[PDB]
C-alpha cells in the first residue's frame, strides 16, 4: 500500500520572465495583423541610432536622449547586409534603428515588429529604468496612411483590454516622423489612460537615408513612392499595468520569488 | 463516365486533342481520373463475311466458310456463329492484344482452321468473350484490315458531379465546351414519319412516379448488327453492342443523358401501363434474374383483357421477356422522366445500379423526352429501316423553368472581377439561357436540361468557370472584426499551451482512434459506452471511448511487442463521450524510471508520475493535490483522486494488477483529468524583503493517517505568516509507537513590513502544537534548530 | 445536404445510437436530431455563425470521421481545417488570395495555387484547389472551397 | 483622422523573415517547459569580474558608465547567473535552483548566448534520502533538451 497524498519526486518546474511573456503577447497581437518579428543588435552605430533617423549632433534633438557611448577596438559591427559598418559605437537608445536596418535589407510592402533591449543613461525610479525593452512597429507601402497607424493601435487596445477599450493620439515630436504622435490606450478595468508610446508617418528624410545607403551598397532605390507608419512602445510599462507589477526595477532583480509568480501566466 | 474522344469530337469537331480536352474539362469543372488509348488492332485482323456455317458431326463446333478476300475455313464453338454476318478474322500470323500465342493455322476436329474469328475480348475491344463480334455482313469489302474501319480511340475517365446530370450525356458535355467558344454540332433527327394510329395504348396510373412519359412507335424493323462506327462507339464507352435497336437506345442514352427502352410489341398486348407493382408480383429482368417486386416499385406493365403483367423495372432495368431480338418487327419506345426518389429506392431495394437508374437518380431533362424520341426514331429509321408513326403517346405536362434575376454587377462583386456586362450575357446565351431586359438586373431563364441553375449565384458560377477561374484576381480583405469575435480563441490557445508544456516537461504525445471495443468496458472495469455505432468499422470499434487510458495502455502493450521500450512517458488529449462530449488529458508512465543509466538507484513508479504532475501544475500555476479514493480500474493500494484548485478533476494511480495481468503487462501508472483545467488569475504578491523565520518540527502520526491530512492541519494553525511548509523526512520504527510514523517539517515565517519577533514565531508554533495534539498527534520535535 | 439525394450519397457517415447523451448547440441549447460523427469540419461553420455576428475570420481544425476503406492516403479517422471569412464585400478573389498566402507560407515564393470548379451543396461558386510544391515538382490537391451558399446563410438566420 | 487597416501581399523578400526570432523563442519555451527558470540580467559587467571569474577582459567599455561596477559589456552570461544565485541565497534561502538566461554578449562581435545553472540538493523524494544532482543532473536536463530539439549532443573533456 502507498500514501498517495505524499510528495512526489521533486522534478524542477520552470517559467518565463515577465518581459518574455509580455513580449510574446504583443508579438502575438501584431502577428494577427500581419506583422513579422525581427530583431536588431543592442550595440549600434551612431549612424543607425541617430543620423539615419534624422537626429544630427549638437542640436536640441540629440539632447533629448541619454546615450551610453562605448569604446574598444577589434569589435566588428555588421550592417544590414553583413557589411562592416563604421561610426561611434553606442548602446541603442531605442529600437528605431532596426527600422532603417530592415528597410535597406528589404523591399516594400511589408509589416515588421521588432522587440528589443534598449539603454538610456538616466535615473531609475519606479517607472524608469536605464535598461528596458521596446517594441517597434513599421509598415511601409503604397497608400499607407495615418488612419492605418490609428487602426493598428486601436487593434492593440481591443486585443489588450477588450471591446470597451479605446485609443488616444496627440501630436508630439520625433525627428523620424511627420506627422508625429504619442498615444495612450484606455484601460477599462483600471479606469485610466496609459501612455504607451510614440508613432507617426515615417519621415521623408528617413526614406532618403535608406535608399542613399542602399546606393552606397549598390542596391536600387526602393522607397521613392511609398509611405509608412512606425511606432515604439514600452514593454515594461505595459507588463506592469498588465501583470500588476508596482516597480519597474523588479524586472532585472533576478529574485526567484518575484519571477516564480509568473509560472502560471502562459 | 467514359468519354471517347472521337465520339465527343462528333459534337465538338474543333477539339484540338485528348490532352487539351482534358485541360478544357478541368476548367469547366470535370476532373479526368485517367486517359487511355484503346483499340490497337493488328494488320492480320481483317473483315470477313460468313458465307456458311456447318456443324461438325458429333461436336458442339461449326466449320465456318468465310469470304475474307479469298475463301477460308475456320472452326468456332461460339453460339452466335451463323451465316449472314460479318466477323473479325485473325489470319494466321496475327498477334492478339492479350493471348501472346501468335494466331496460327491449326487443325481442329478434322478441319484446318485458317486463323480464328474473334470475340470482343480476344480482339481487345471489350470484356465479353462468350461469342463472336457480329458486324453487318456488308460492313466492308471482304479481307480489308479491320483497322481501317476501327481506328484506335482515346477515352477519358470523367468525374461528373451530382449537380451536372446533363453531363451524363456527351452532348451535354459538348454544350459546355461550346460555351468556351467551340463550334457545336447537334445531330439532325431526319425523320420520314407516317400518319397512322399506334396499335397500342398508354395508361399512366402513377404520375407521381412518371411525371412525363412518352411512347414512340417503330415498325417494319429489320433487326441486325449495328454499323462499325456505332459498335466502336459503344465499346469505347464501356457498353456491349447487342443489335440495331438496342444499340440505338444505348447510344442515345449516352448521347443525351436520356435512358430509353424498346419493348417488342409481341408482348405489350393492348397497351403500356405505368404503375406500381402488386405485392409479390414477379419480373424476370434482362440480366436473366428472376425478381420479386415491392408494392413501391414503379413498373412498365402491359395488359391484355383483364390480366396485367410487368414488362420491366421502370427507370432501372428492362424485362428479359421484352428484349428486341432478330424476329422483332415493331416496338414501343419508352422515353420518360421518372421520380428520382422512387428510382433511387427501387435500385437500392434490388441491389442494382444501371446506366439508367444512375441517370434517373441524378435527374433527367424534364422536357428532353420528345426531342430524344426523334433522335432514337430517326436512327432506327436509318439503321433498322424502321417506319415511324408521326404521333407519340404522351402523358404529363412539365412546366418550363422559371426566370432567374441576374445582375452582371453582382457577379463581378461576388467574384471580385470586372468582366464586362456583354461578355457575361454572351456566355449565358451560349449555355442555352434566355436573357431578357436591358439591365441592370436581367431576367435569365435557363435551358430545361440544367437542373443546377435556379439561383443568381448559380448563374455567376457559370460566368466564372466559362471565363475561367484563373481570370479571377487575387486579393486580401480588410476589416475590423465585429465585437463578439474578440477573445474567441482563448479556449483553443489554452489547450494548445497545455500540450506544449506537456511535451516540454517530457511527455510524448499520442493520438488514438475515438473508437472503443465494447468488451473493454469489462476488461478495464468501466461503465459501458453510452454511444454505439449503427455501422461500425468492426465490432472492436463498435463504440465511442469513454476514457483515454484504456487506449494508452493498449498502445503500451503494442509498442512493447513491436519494439521493447525499457520505459515510456506518454500523454494524450482527446474527446471522450459519456452523457456529454468532453475533452480529457491522460498520461502513462512505465518502466525502470529515472536515474544514472550506469548506476542502480532510480526514481520511478507512482511518485515519479506524481512528480511530473506536480511540476506540470506548478508550471501552470495551479494548486494540485491527490487524495486517496477507490477506482475500479486502479490498484486498491495505489489509487487516488486529483484535485486542481480544490476541485476533483480526475484520478492518478497504478493500473489495477488483475487488469495488467489479463493484458500481460508489467505494472503501469497513469492518470486522466477533465479539461479545460481550472483557472486562477495572476494575483501578483509583492514578496517581503525582510529575513524569514526558520523552525523545524516533527509530527508523530499513526501509520494509517494520510500525509495530506497532517500537512493541512499544520498549515491551518501555522498562522497567516507561514511562508513555506515542506516535508523533508518520513520515518516509522524505533523509538516510535508501534504502528506510528513521524513527519519532518521545514517551516518558514515572514512578515511583509518587518522582521518577526520570536514572540510571534513561537506563539504560532504553539497554536500548531495545540490543534496538532488536540487532533491526536504527537509533537516529537519542537523549535528544532 | 438533404436526405435521399445524390449529395448525401457522396459522404460515408457513421451513425450513432444511445440515449442520455446531451448534445449542446451553438448557444448551449439542447439540439435534437440523429446523432452522428461529423464527416467534416463544415458544420462548425454554421455553429459559429449562429453564435456570432459578421465580419469575422475563423479557422477550425478538427477530427473528422468517414466510413471508408483505409489505404496509404485514406483514413476513416483524419483531420481537416475549415476556414470561414464572412463580411460585406467578401469575394472569391479574397478566397484565392487566402490560399495563395497558404501556398507562399508553406512552400516559399516559387509556390503557386490552382483552383478548378467542383461541387459542394454549401458553396456557389464551388471549387477544389491545389498548391504547387516546388521542391517536389508536383501539384497537391489540398481541399475544397467556395463562396458560402445563400441557403446556408438562410439556415443560419432561420436558426 | 479615421481608423483603417491596410491590405497587401508583402514583397517576396519579406517571406520567412521571422524564422530566426521564432527559433529562439521556441528554445526559451522548451527550456521553461523542461524545468528551467528564466532570468534577465543587465548587459553590464564589472571590469573586476574578468578576474574573479577568470575570463578575458571585456572588449567594450563605457565612456559614461552608470557606475564602475557597470563600466563594461558582459562577455559571458554565467557570471551574472552566479551572482543572482548568491543574491537569491542571501535574501531567501532556496534549497536549490535551475536557471537559464538567453541574452546578448559582446566580444569581437555581438552574439546571443544561452546559459544555465543548477544548484542545491537535487531531485528525489522530498522525504527520502537518495537524490540525483550535480553534474550528471545538469547533463541530464541538457540531453533531454537536445533530444526535444532533435539534435545530436555530447560533452568531451
Ligand atoms: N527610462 C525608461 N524606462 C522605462 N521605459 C522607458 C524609459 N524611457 C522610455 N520608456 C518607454 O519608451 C516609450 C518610447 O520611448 S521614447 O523615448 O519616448 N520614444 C522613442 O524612443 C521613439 N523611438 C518612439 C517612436 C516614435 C515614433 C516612431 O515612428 C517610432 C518610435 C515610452 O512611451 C515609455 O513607455
Ligand atoms: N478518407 C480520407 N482520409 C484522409 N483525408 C481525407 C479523406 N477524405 C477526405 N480527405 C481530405 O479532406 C479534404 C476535403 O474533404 S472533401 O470530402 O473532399 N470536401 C469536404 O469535406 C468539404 N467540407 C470541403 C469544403 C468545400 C467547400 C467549403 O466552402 C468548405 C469545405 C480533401 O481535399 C482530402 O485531402
Ligand atoms: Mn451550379
Amino acid at each position: 500500500r502507498v500514501d498517495v497524498s505524499l510528495p512526489g519526486a521533486s522534478l524542477f518546474s520552470g517559467g518565463l520572465h515577465p518581459i518574455t511573456l509580455m513580449e510574446r503577447e504583443l508579438v502575438e497581437i501584431f502577428r494577427a495583423l500581419g506583422y513579422q518579428a525581427v530583431e536588431g543588435p543592442e550595440v549600434e552605430s551612431e549612424f543607425f541610432n541617430f543620423d539615419a533617423l534624422n537626429i544630427p549632433e549638437h542640436h536640441p534633438a540629440r539632447d533629448m536622449w541619454d546615450t551610453f557611448w562605448l569604446t574598444g577596438e577589434g569589435f566588428r559591427l555588421e550592417g544590414p547586409l553583413g557589411e562592416e559598418v563604421e561610426g561611434r559605437l553606442l548602446l541603442r537608445t531605442h529600437t528605431s534603428p532596426m527600422q532603417v536596418r530592415y528597410m535597406v535589407a528589404h523591399t516594400p510592402p511589408f509589416r515588421i515588429v521588432v522587440p528589443g533591449r534598449v539603454f538610456r543613461f538616466e535615473q531609475t525610479d519606479a517607472t524608469h529604468e536605464a535598461v528596458f525593452h521596446q517594441l517597434e512597429g513599421l509598415v511601409v507601402g503604397e497608400g499607407i496612411a495615418m488612419a492605418h497607424l490609428k487602426g493598428a493601435i486601436y487593434e492593440l487596445a481591443q486585443a489588450l483590454f477588450g471591446p470597451d477599450s479605446k485609443v488616444r493620439f496627440q501630436p508630439v515630436y520625433f525627428p523620424f516622423v511627420e506627422p508625429g504622435a504619442q498615444f495612450a490606450v484606455w484601460w477599462p478595468e483600471g479606469g485610466k489612460w496609459l501612455e504607451l508610446g510614440g508613432a507617426g508617418m515615417v519621415h521623408p528624410k528617413v526614406f532618403q537615408a535608406v535608399d542613399a545607403y542602399r546606393e552606397r551598397l549598390g542596391l536600387p532605390p526602393a522607397y521613392r513612392g511609398v509611405t509608412g507608419f512606425a511606432f515604439g512602445l514600452g514593454v515594461e510599462r505595459l507588463a506592469m499595468l498588465r501583470y500588476g507589477i508596482p516597480d519597474i526595477r523588479y524586472f532585472f532583480g533576478g529574485r526567484l520569488k518575484f519571477l516564480e509568480q509568473f509560472k502560471g501566466v502562459l | 463516365m467514359r468519354v471517347p474522344f472521337s465520339w465527343l469530337k462528333a459534337y465538338v469537331p474543333e477539339l484540338e486533342s485528348p490532352e487539351v480536352l482534358e485541360e478544357r474539362l478541368a476548367g469547366l469543372g470535370f476532373e479526368t481520373d485517367r486517359i487511355e488509348r484503346v483499340f490497337p488492332i493488328p494488320r492480320g485482323v481483317v473483315f470477313a463475311r460468313v458465307l456458311e456455317a456447318h456443324p461438325i458431326p458429333g461436336t458442339r463446333l461449326k466449320r465456318l466458310v468465310l469470304d475474307a478476300g479469298r475463301t477460308v475455313e475456320v472452326v468456332s464453338g461460339a453460339e452466335n456463329a451463323r451465316k449472314g454476318i460479318g466477323v473479325a478474322l485473325a489470319l494466321p500470323g496475327t498477334e492478339l492484344p492479350g493471348l501472346g500465342q501468335k494466331v496460327g493455322e491449326r487443325v481442329i476436329q478434322g478441319v484446318r482452321s485458317f486463323g480464328m474469328a474473334l470475340s470482343p475480348r480476344e480482339l481487345g475491344v471489350g470484356e465479353y468473350g462468350g461469342g463472336l463480334l457480329e458486324f453487318p455482313e456488308d460492313a466492308l469489302p471482304p479481307g480489308t484490315p479491320l483497322s481501317e474501319a476501327w481506328p484506335e480511340e482515346v477515352v477519358l475517365d470523367l468525374e461528373v458531379t451530382p449537380n451536372r446530370p446533363d453531363a451524363l450525356g456527351l452532348l451535354g458535355l459538348a454544350r459546355d465546351l461550346h460555351a468556351l467558344g467551340y463550334a457545336l454540332v447537334e445531330p439532325e433527327a431526319a425523320l420520314k414519319a407516317e400518319a397512322l394510329p399506334l396499335p397500342f395504348a398508354l395508361k399512366v396510373e402513377d404520375p407521381e412516379g412518371a411525371p412525363h412519359f412518352t411512347l414512340g412507335y417503330a415498325f417494319g424493323l429489320r433487326v441486325a448488327p449495328s454499323p462499325l462506327w456505332m459498335q466502336r462507339a459503344l465499346f469505347a464507352a464501356g457498353m456491349r453492342p447487342i443489335n440495331n435497336v438496342v444499340d440505338v437506345t444505348n447510344y442515345v442514352m449516352l448521347e443525351r443523358a436520356q435512358p430509353m427502352h424498346a419493348f417488342d410489341l409481341r408482348f405489350v398486348g393492348e397497351g403500356i401501363a405505368v404503375r406500381r407493382a402488386r405485392e409479390g408480383e414477379r419480373l424476370k429482368t434482362l440480366d436473366g434474374v428472376e425478381r420479386t417486386l415491392h408494392p413501391e416499385d414503379l413498373v412498365i406493365a402491359g395488359w391484355r383483357g383483364e390480366e396485367s403483367f410487368p414488362l420491366g423495372l421502370a427507370g432501372v432495368m428492362g424485362g428479359a421477356e421484352s428484349e428486341v431480338r432478330e424476329d422483332t418487327e415493331a416496338i414501343a419506345l419508352e422515353v420518360a422522366c421518372f421520380d428520382p426518389v422512387s428510382i433511387r429506392k427501387t435500385a437500392r431495394r434490388h441491389g442494382l445500379r444501371t446506366e439508367a437508374s444512375h441517370r434517373f437518380e441524378r435527374g433527367v431533362d424534364p422536357l428532353g423526352q420528345v426531342p430524344a424520341q426523334r433522335r432514337a426514331l430517326s436512327l432506327l429509321q436509318a439503321l433498322a429501316g424502321a417506319r415511324v408513326a408521326e404521333a407519340l403517346l404522351e402523358a404529363g405536362s412539365p412546366k418550363p423553368p422559371e426566370a432567374i434575376p441576374f445582375r452582371p454587377e453582382y457577379a463581378n462583386r461576388l467574384l471580385g472581377t470586372s468582366y464586362p456586362e456583354a461578355e457575361q450575357i454572351a456566355i449565358l446565351k451560349r449555355l442555352g439561357c434566355r436573357v431578357e431586359g436591358e439591365g441592370p438586373t436581367y431576367r435569365v431563364t435557363p435551358p430545361s436540361h440544367r437542373l443546377d441553375l435556379r439561383l443568381e449565384e448559380d448563374l455567376v458560377e457559370e460566368v466564372a468557370r466559362i471565363q475561367g477561374y484563373e481570370t479571377i484576381p487575387l486579393a486580401l480583405p480588410a476589416f475590423f472584426p465585429a465585437p463578439d469575435n474578440r477573445g474567441v480563441e482563448a479556449p483553443y490557445r489554452k489547450e494548445q499551451r497545455l500540450r506544449e508544456v506537456l511535451s516540454g516537461l517530457g511527455f510524448q504525445e499520442v493520438y488514438t482512434y475515438s473508437f472503443m471495443d465494447p468488451e473493454d468496458a469489462r476488461r478495464f472495469r468501466l461503465d459501458p459506452p453510452r454511444l454505439l455505432l449503427l455501422n461500425p468499422l468492426a465490432p472492436e470499434k463498435a463504440a465511442l471511448r469513454t476514457h483515454l487510458f484504456p487506449g494508452l495502455v493498449r498502445v503500451l502493450k503494442e509498442n512493447l511487442d513491436l519494439d521493447r521500450p525499457e520505459r515510456a512517458l506518454l500523454f494524450e488529449v482527446g474527446r471522450v463521450f459519456r452523457e456529454r462530449e468532453e475533452t480529457h488529458l491522460a498520461g502513462l508512465l512505465f518502466g525502470e524510471g529515472v536515474g544514472l543509466p550506469w548506476a542502480k538507484e532510480r526514481l520511478s513508479g507512482y511518485f515519479l508520475l506524481k512528480g511530473y504532475l506536480e511540476a506540470l501544475f506548478a508550471r501552470l500555476g495551479l494548486a494540485f493535490r491527490v487524495e486517496a479514493q477507490a477506482f475500479p480500474f486502479l490498484h486498491p493500494g495505489v489509487s487516488g483522486r486529483v484535485l486542481v484548485e480544490g476541485e476533483e478533476v480526475g484520478f492518478l494511480g497504478a493500473l489495477h494488477p488483475e487488469i495488467a495481468q489479463e493484458l500481460e503487462l508489467p505494472p503501469v501508472h497513469l492518470f486522466e483529468l477533465r479539461l479545460p483545467l481550472p483557472d486562477k488569475p495572476l494575483a501578483f504578491q509583492d514578496p517581503s524583503r525582510h529575513p524569514a523565520a526558520f523552525r523545524d518540527l516533527a509530527v508523530v502520526v499513526p501509520a494509517p493517517t494520510p500525509y495530506g491530512e497532517v500537512e493541512a492541519l499544520v498549515r491551518e494553525a501555522a498562522g497567516p505568516y507561514l511562508e513555506s511548509l515542506a516535508l523533508f523526512d518520513l520515518y516509522q520504527g524505533p523509538p516510535l509507537p508501534e504502528g506510528h510514523k513521524s513527519l519532518a517539517f521545514h517551516l518558514r515565517f515572514r512578515h511583509p513590513k518587518r522582521t518577526l519577533r520570536d514572540e510571534e514565531v513561537e506563539e504560532a508554533v504553539s497554536r500548531v502544537a495545540e490543534a496538532l495534539r488536540a487532533r491526536g498527534f504527537g509533537l516529537r520535535g519542537l523549535d528544532t534548530p
